[PDB]
């Protein structure tokens, strides 16, 4: 997407415990300025920056990876269950990529 | 397969130093590819004040290949151009001549 250089939708299934300087982004619709730099090596690990949308759900396990999986299935499950209003494909399809 | 790159590299962890001291090796040396990663790493420290004070050596020199890079380490113009650091920019005597005075 640094390659599209124009103009974008991309949703991100992870877990918030996963995500790098968790504390620096707590605050609610509230603008908090994630400077784009991570630790060289570190346990929680930065969301690639310009990738927009996010789900981070903190199950009470920081650090620990594996807590999206489930929720990715439910997330594409009800989508392909929305009917998509084009209604000729019937439900918006998924492609597994 | 640059004894280039190699050479700098072993300089530069050889300084061992903080970035914002290496910046003033590298800027000075041109060579755009080693402060790019060897100074800017994933995680290298960059304390305030001497970043915003190598982007007022970076402007004086002419190395404008490596402003567009502190624009990408997020020199914002807004931020860095105080009305002071203008006037450093107006009154200075490095680079290339004109016919100011």
């Amino acid at each position: 997407l640094k390659d599209h250089a124009s103009k974008i939708c991309t949703i991100g299934i992870a877990p918030w415990g996963i995500v790098e300087n968790q504390e620096d982004l707590i605050g609610r619709d509230v603008v908090r300025p994630y400077q784009t730099m991570s630790n060289p090596m570190s346990k929680l690990t930065v969301l690639n920056s310009m990738h927009s949308h996010f789900i981070l759900a903190d199950n009470g396990t920081t650090g620990k990876y594996g807590a999206e999986v489930k929720l990715r299935r439910q997330l594409e499950k009800h989508i392909s269950l929305q009917k998509i209003n084009t209604r000729i494909g019937q439900g918006v399809p998924v492609v597994a990529l | 397969q640059d004894i280039d790159l190699a050479i700098l590299t072993a300089l530069l962890k050889g300084a061992n130093a903080s970035a914002p001291d290496q910046l003033s090796l590298a800027l000075a040396w041109n060579r755009v590819d080693i402060a790019r990663s060897q100074i800017f790493i994933y995680g290298q420290q960059w304390p305030v004040g001497s970043l915003e004070q190598a982007m007022l050596d970076a402007l004086v020199l002419d190395r404008v290949d490596f402003v567009k890079l502190l624009i990408e380490n997020g020199v914002s113009m807004h931020r860095f151009l105080t009305i002071s650091r203008l006037e450093e920019l107006y009154n200075t005597r490095h680079g290339p001549s004109n016919t100011l005075y």
